[PDB]
């Protein structure tokens, strides 16, 4: 995957709509990113650090 | 829909042995209820095979035909109307956000259909003055409901909206339909006329008093629909 990808992603987890590659909604402890990118940081540190915008407005 | 025809000869009766020095009180011809286009409500590429911002500007164009109550070619209003839960059907095959964003987006559809209904069964003369006067001053923010979709035309014929402004601009008039759609469904439910859907438009005002966004609506919609009472 790329991350021109996660931006248009990510911007509707803000709104809390689920999303291509984000696939969990905080079902289980909180919103996840699955993917076979691999990277460390923009893959998973940034997308959980900007997820929980979306977490707080599921709330 | 059939089932309505008799409340309404029945209502009729009642009122024609009641008061016999005015006589032949009105009705309407019988093709104004018959005809289902006098009502609101009512080639195809395969969308699978799409980039996905031009699904979008797909979807909105359906969406922008489906706020006044027409179909739309990527997404269905379902004919069922049963007890008066409208519903609709989205394409299958479309990305899950987006599907889930037109799902979040149509209930101002149910919510148009069954206040458009709502405006047409009951303004025929057997529900009453007040009855009338509801629906007739429901209808004024019907047709503020099309200006607003109007002016999302515009704007999307400039190539200058999308779904997530979309979702921006209804919601104002989201709140404003859901509040007549529910109070259409309290009056219709509750076979109230006259004086009964006098006290239900005060007790739905009093429901919200430190909204203010609602409650302006349901203030004017009871000054509107108190002057026949």
């Amino acid at each position: 995957i790329t991350e021109a990808a996660l931006v248009r992603d990510i911007l509707y987890v803000f709104q809390g709509i689920d999303g291509k590659n984000i696939k969990m909604n905080n079902t289980e402890n909180c919103y996840k990113v699955e993917g076979k990118a691999n990277l460390s940081r923009s893959l998973r540190d940034t997308a959980v650090r900007l997820s929980e915008l979306g977490w707080l407005h599921n709330k | 829909l059939q089932q309505s025809l008799e409340l309404k000869r029945k209502m009729l009766r009642d009122k024609q042995n009641k008061k016999n020095s005015g006589q032949h009180l009105p009705i309407f011809p019988a093709w104004v209820y018959e005809r289902p286009a006098l009502i609101g409500d009512f080639t195809a590429l395969p969308i699978g095979t799409l980039p996905l911002a031009s699904q979008e500007s797909a979807v909105v164009e359906d969406l922008l035909y489906v706020l006044v109550g027409v179909d739309g070619r990527y997404v269905s209003a379902q004919p069922l109307a049963g007890r008066q839960s409208r519903t609709f059907l989205v394409d299958p095959n479309l990305d899950l956000s987006i599907r889930e964003l037109v799902h979040r987006i149509l209930p101002v559809a149910a919510s148009y259909s069954a206040v458009t209904r709502f405006i047409e069964e009951k303004s025929s003369f057997e529900y009453g003055q007040v009855n009338h006067a509801l629906a007739a001053a429901m209808r004024t923010l019907v047709k503020e409901h099309l200006i607003l979709v109007s002016q999302l035309e515009q704007l999307h014929r400039q190539g200058l909206l999308s779904l997530q402004k979309l979702w921006f601009y209804i919601q104002p008039a989201m709140r404003t339909m859901d509040i007549l759609a529910s109070l259409a469904t309290s009056v219709d439910k509750g076979e109230c006329l006259g004086g009964s859907t006098l006290s239900l438009l005060h007790d739905r005002s009093f429901s919200y008093t430190g909204d203010s966004q609602a409650q302006e609506l349901c203030l004017y919609l009871t000054k509107a629909a108190s002057a026949p009472y």
